[PDB]
């Protein structure tokens, strides 16, 4: 039910690419709290840095409500 | 609760309330009464609830409070009997809110994790809810009983 | 999200505390009030389209904004004012039913506020337009649920503001 | 002249003309969010990632239901990636795909629409129908877009799409097999496990085991070794016998 | 069902029925005879519901039956008034089961396909529907009178 | 899939042979009818939905099919079998723009009878509303190209059959 | 999936009739026993780990299957083998519940059998765990939903032999 | 995958037996041809990309398969029929280090058949060129490692036809 | 084992071996004869390494053979020397085999289900283990029972 | 089996319809290639064994197969696989004269493929002896019926591959 709202930047490092792939290496996007950590995990292994972290739409005490 | 358990589903279906959810509701806010009398039953009660599971349980599983014990100890014991109380302020929260919701985010939820990093037996665990749930049965009317008796054994599968 | 029971329950949580006589006070005042919720809801869906036309027709259309220049010209325009009144409706459907802002806060709120400014969309028009769906829900409700719908409208129109 | 004549003449033309790989296969679009930019091409690739989820059939159902997820995709809210995870959460997913065959199959159609191709190996099996069953379809489609095959192939913004795989062995045909099958056309799992392939030829029997086995005898039985000739003139070269 | 979506919704967490969920299937099987009346006396009342429903849209709105209108002439009206005896047999269904199951399966889902394929109007047609749920309410007492008003409610919502 | 000139480069490629007077011959003559099919296509696409509404009233509904025990008997299989329909008018679309039907037989009828089969479709009623289908648009499309549009629904129902 | 209220509504939608006498007589006679499946069904998830360990106990270890050459042999061969029996165990309480068999040939039967055949498991052997499952499940339900409960488990093992 | 050490744990674990003689015989006699399985590996890797060479020039090329209408005709399958001999010889150099032909088995031989049926290949050119390619890795490897390496080629051959 | 490890690294990168795995390879094969020594040294006191850790283990933790011990009783007690039998035929085959491989598909993956369903204390089966390890490397030069200790480490670690 | 009069007599029984102008184009112009026909299939009669023998020499003798350990290897082989190719050149024959090749799929290549496979005959090998009879063929009977007679042959050839 929470949604973090993550900014990474991922670089190519092989074979260069050719189409305009621009929101394939800087993006902005939401993502649910289940899924967060396994994909912070993959950013961070495959080179890529991430910039800001926004936990947006959860309440910080919760205890309630959060498995929703 | 029945409320937030059909307001997720219908908001991810991105509809309106179905009008098998609104009986639903209907039928909830209908027995909210009973719900509250029976929590409040237990709430009073809950001392003598805590003590006869303890009795109960250590008399079915002596060895949790022997040497090679987890609850080997007074303050273990103590501990264990605290957990107790937990869970059974949980099973109140549970009957009050219609569903296990609340139970499910504050203490199912990584307690596999919880007893095996704490070397706890979690059959033992089990015996002792369920220690809990003859005790509270014991002072409720029968349909209260068995009311409180299905949160009760939700616990003990979740315990599983 | 929560309801008035799961914020009681979770208010309580964070103390450690066995629900006493205050928290069933709050749990028997939303109970006392449930069916109320769910006819004023029933109500709501079955007339979920004319509350949009109707109020449609008296806060947006007929102006400036349906016609050139405006954020509600052209047909793709007007198609997302629309769908985002639907969504308005549904979530305050979903509010009033759970007796609790927390949906709307959540599911709503969150981002639309810059969201708009970032496109363009006029936020009077939009509270105007909220305002208008509340005064219809408050008219098809009746008294029972007319200012219990209303306060949720109030608290999105509230929140765009 | 005659050099590049085909010998043995292809007396009917267009049977030679479809062997190979199927025209498919290069015979189709890719679409990326990256070069999907305003509202015409954003269409396309909306309507497409309906297709590669819900196998084209049950697609074209699809009215107006996603549409709070079209809007968060087009305001840039949420990636590609964001938007096929949410497709396969949804009840339509469930209902279509998961609610009607068994748990083995669902791994299966799971692996065809979220990677594009079907199951590896028994050992993948093990590893993602063993999850389906512990926690359900909304830990499995975690695990299969969460992936590592997943971010290698398509990353943040782009359309699954079927591969036709070429390893491991196997794999082609049986994503063939899946790719030319309409929705419930069949309902074989085509993949139900990896039989166990034994083995027919005992190692001992190999040119260079076999051959060593032969000298390690000898050198055991016959010869002696470097203990004083004392001690090695009074043994027995047979132990029970 | 109720039964089915909560046994599709276990079996989609790959978990045991819920308490809530316990507790919703034993309401449903409690007001099972109320229901059972209540399609009862509906389809006893088949024919003269859907005829006074007819009157009512033909009342409401006359362009239907006007030459411009989807069901001008005799047997088109009677193809409207067959529609209609359709959805009433399934506001029983639904009634029935406990939910909108078998009706979301039979008769919504791609309704609106069928009826732009046909040029009908689908608004007249909810109108029909509401005509339907009026005369149905006349014959019934105020607690059933809702219940199947609540069903008559979805089929409007979902004409939508 | 293939065209009409994809067919013949890729017949000659499979003998490996340049270009001949024949060859040029028959691309000649799929050039000379290209404004034809281009405009018979832009008419179908214009009249999709009308055709599938005149072929189901003359070869579908008002019948068994869609009373209670018939395959088109509930919402759900109507709206199935309206966008087999539109399938077939698509794909018969396709191949008369490209004056073959390789993509019919790969995109179409590649297990479309056994499908059928296993889920009880009847295909002397799917065979008779791609008749009429074919006779509406034979109407709308002209003496032009009629019988160049009729060649491929022809095409799909003797494959269905 | 189908219970029997379902299976009896889609029985008379096929052939587009009101529900009569004889469809509420058997609907009536589910619903007659409506809380004595919910209590079996608790009893069922109460002891779903014992029970799965008696069956296992009686019926499968302690013999050549757990034993080196076994089929049960190896932890994670083990763990599968308890794993299926939890998902037999879970499908005939779904299926009890429901009162019907759907969903256990909807579920758990479809290419079971042959995906047995391919991996080498013994039918036999599952066979005789899930008699055993259905004695420990009789002896707890108690007379009440002993019958019921074990028809499903019957079903079964008819269903994998 | 196993090789032969794994292949020995394997068969003493299904009969839960500890290591005794024959086993240390078996596993003496692995490890003693341990070198030369190394050198030939090595070799073959160096010369990888001339033994395709010829033996594609001695048992595939200059004929009907690459002239127009072969399966071996255009780049496209060129390159194809090419990778496909790199998969072999690799293969093959992993099956001689681990002295069995259970990699080759698992990896290589299942479903390639039925493939080859399904894409049109000519089963025994391609029987024809594995041959080349062992007549090669032969002449190269030395008389060391010949009959080790010519077992897998002849594995592979007998498997695919 | 190394070769099996180090094949499979290989084809997932789809290229030949690499010299440094070579090397690798060769340096397992001159040591198989010392690492198959070390096994037939450990398999002909497989019984009374068994017994001694049996001994040890029921007296660092003798609950296991108390009433509510999964060990309590003869038939017991000889199931725990079986498996403590079974592990130590795992720990000389990996050691054999110079890689943990065959134990990992033999007796670590769903061992935790094995002794949750069989209820049987996973830190007393560990306990067992190292004494196991401990009677092992008591009868090892200081090399080999570094050799041995290695993979009864690993065991220990599995087994948690 | 079936010729072209009675396949157009087949395809006019399975509609119910009598001949028409079409049916009659189609009997006429088989009807003219009459003698043509029968002048092939006499030469091919007369000439039968030495079209073995000559396709025999150019593309299966004098190599792997005929030398030990090929599928040719021995006289019990060598007679099988020169009856196989009188077998191939009688049924072509009795396609040529009948206009059809459903005597070809009715009568030949009904399992021949997954014989071959059982068997473990070369199919690539069978495709190149029917290529060098077809070859022969088409020498021998002239420019009126070269192109008739090489389609059956290529027909087998497909068939088979
Ligand atoms: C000597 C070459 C012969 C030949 C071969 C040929 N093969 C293909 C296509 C494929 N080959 C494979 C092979 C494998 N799949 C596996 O898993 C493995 C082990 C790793 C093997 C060896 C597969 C799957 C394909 C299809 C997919 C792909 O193209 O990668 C082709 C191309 C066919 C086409 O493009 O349609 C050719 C030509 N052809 C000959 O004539 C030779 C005898
Ligand atoms: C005029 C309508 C007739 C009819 C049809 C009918 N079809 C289905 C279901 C399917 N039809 C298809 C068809 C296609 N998929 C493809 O990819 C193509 C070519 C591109 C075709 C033609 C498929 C795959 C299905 C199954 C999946 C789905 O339902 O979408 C049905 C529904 C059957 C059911 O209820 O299970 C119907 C009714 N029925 C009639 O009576 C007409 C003759
Ligand atoms: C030190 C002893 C510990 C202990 C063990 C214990 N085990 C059992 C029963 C079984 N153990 C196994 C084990 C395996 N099967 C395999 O394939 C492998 C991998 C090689 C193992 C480790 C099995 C299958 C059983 C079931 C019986 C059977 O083998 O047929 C028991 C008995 C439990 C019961 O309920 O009877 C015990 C007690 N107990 C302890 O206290 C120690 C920690
Ligand atoms: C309508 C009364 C007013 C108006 C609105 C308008 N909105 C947009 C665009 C968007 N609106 C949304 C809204 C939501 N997304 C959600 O998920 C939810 C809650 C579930 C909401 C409310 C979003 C995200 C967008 C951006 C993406 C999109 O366009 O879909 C527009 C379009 C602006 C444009 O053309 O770029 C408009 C016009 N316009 C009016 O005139 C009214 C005052
Ligand atoms: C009546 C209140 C409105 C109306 C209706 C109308 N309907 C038709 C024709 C058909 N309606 C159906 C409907 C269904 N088939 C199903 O399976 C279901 C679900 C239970 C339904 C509702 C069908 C199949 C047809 C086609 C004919 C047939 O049944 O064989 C018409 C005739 C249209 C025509 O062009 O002939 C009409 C007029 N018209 C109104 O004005 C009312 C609002
Ligand atoms: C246990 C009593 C018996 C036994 C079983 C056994 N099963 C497997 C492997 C699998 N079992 C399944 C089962 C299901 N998939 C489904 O969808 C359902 C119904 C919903 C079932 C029951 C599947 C798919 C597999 C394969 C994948 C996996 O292993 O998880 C094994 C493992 C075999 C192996 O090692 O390859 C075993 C041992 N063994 C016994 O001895 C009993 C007779
Ligand atoms: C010529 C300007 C250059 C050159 C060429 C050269 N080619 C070969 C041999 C072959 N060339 C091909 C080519 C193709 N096959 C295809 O499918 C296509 C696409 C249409 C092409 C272009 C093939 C298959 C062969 C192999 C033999 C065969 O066809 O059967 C050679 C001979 C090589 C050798 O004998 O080893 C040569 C020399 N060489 C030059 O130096 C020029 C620059
Ligand atoms: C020699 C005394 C007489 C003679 C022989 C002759 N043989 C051939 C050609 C072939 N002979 C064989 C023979 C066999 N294949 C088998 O499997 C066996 C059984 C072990 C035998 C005996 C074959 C297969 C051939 C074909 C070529 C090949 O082996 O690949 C010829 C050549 C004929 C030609 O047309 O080329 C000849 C001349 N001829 C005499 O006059 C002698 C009396």
């Amino acid at each position: 039910s929470r949604y973090f709202k993550v900014t990474a930047c991922i670089p190519s490092l092989k074979r260069v690419r050719t189409g305009r792939e621009l929101q394939n290496t800087f993006f902005t996007k939401l993502v649910p709290y289940e899924n967060w950590f396994t994909e912070q995990q993959r950013i961070q292994k495959a080179g890529g840095k991430v910039l800001s972290v926004k936990l947006f739409t959860g309440v910080q005490g919760a205890n309630t409500g959060v498995g929703a | 609760s029945v409320l937030t358990k059909a307001i997720v589903n219908a908001d991810a279906e991105a509809r309106y309330l179905s009008p098998g959810e609104l009986d639903r509701i209907k039928s909830f806010v209908a027995s909210g009464e009973r719900r509250l009398r029976i929590a409040q039953t237990l709430t009073e009660a809950r001392e003598r609830i805590v003590k006869q599971a303890g009795d109960q349980l250590f008399q079915i599983r002596p060895d949790v409070v022997s040497p090679g014990g987890n609850a080997y100890g007074e303050k273990m014991t103590a501990l264990c009997l605290r957990d107790l109380d937990y869970y059974l302020r949980l099973v109140t929260y549970g009957i009050v809110a219609g569903d296990v919701t609340p139970i499910e985010e504050i203490g199912i939820i990584g307690v596999k994790e919880m007893y095996n990093s704490l070397q706890t037996p979690i059959p033992a665990v089990a015996e002792g809810v369920r220690a809990m749930k003859n005790v509270a049965t014991s002072l409720l009317s029968g349909d209260d009983a068995a009311e409180a008796g299905f949160y009760f054994d939700y616990l003990v599968g979740a315990m599983q | 999200m929560q309801d008035a029971i799961t914020a009681v329950i979770n208010n309580y949580d964070v103390q450690g505390k066995y629900l006493d006589g205050a928290a069933l006070d709050k749990l028997k005042a939303y109970f006392t009030t449930g069916a109320v919720r769910v006819r004023a809801a029933a109500v709501i869906s079955s007339n979920a389209t004319t509350i949009i036309k109707e109020a449609a027709a008296k806060a947006l259309i007929y102006s400036d904004l349906t016609r050139p220049g405006g954020n509600m010209y052209t047909t793709r325009r007007y198609a997302a004012c629309i769908r985002d009144m639907d969504y308005f409706l549904r979530y305050a459907t979903y509010a009033m039913l759970a007796g609790d802002p927390s949906i709307l806060d959540e599911r709503v709120l969150n981002g639309l506020k810059e969201t708009y400014n970032s496109l363009g969309v006029p936020i009077a028009a939009t509270v105007g337009g909220i305002q208008a769906m509340k005064e219809v829900v408050g008219g098809l409700v009746g008294p029972d649920a007319a200012k219990e719908a209303s306060i949720y409208f109030d608290y999105l129109s509230s929140g765009l503001s | 002249q005659e050099l590049g004549t085909p010998i043995n003449e292809r007396s009917i033309p267009e049977m030679y003309v479809n062997q190979g790989v199927p025209a498919l296969k290069r015979q189709r679009k890719v679409f990326k969010q990256s070069q999907a930019t305003d509202r015409e091409s954003f269409d396309a690739l909306v309507t497409a990632a309906y297709v590669q989820v819900f196998d084209k059939d049950i697609a074209s159902y699809i009215r107006s239901e996603f549409s709070a997820l079209e809007s968060r995709l087009r305001n840039r809210e949420t990636s590609v990636k964001e938007f096929v995870r949410l497709l396969g959460f949804s009840a339509l997913y469930r209902k279509q795909f998961h609610d009607r065959y068994p748990n083995t199959k669902v791994v299966e159609f799971a692996f065809k629409h979220f990677l594009g191709r079907a199951v590896k190996n028994q050992a993948e099996l093990i590893k993602y129908h063993g999850l389906l069953g512990r926690k359900g379809i909304k830990a499995l489609i975690g695990a299969l877009v969460d992936g590592e095959e997943y971010g290698r192939l398509y990353g943040e913004d782009t359309v699954p799409s079927w591969q036709f795989p070429t390893l491991p062995a196997a794999n082609y045909p049986n994503s063939v097999e899946l790719y030319n099958r309409f929705t419930r056309q069949d309902d074989s799992l085509v993949v139900p496990s990896f039989k166990p392939i034994r083995s027919k030829m005992d190692i001992a029997s190999m040119p260079l085991v076999q051959a060593a086995l032969k000298e390690q005898q000898a050198t055991k039985t016959a010869l002696d070794m470097s203990r004083p000739m004392f001690l090695e003139l009074g043994r027995s070269f047979k132990g029970a016998d």
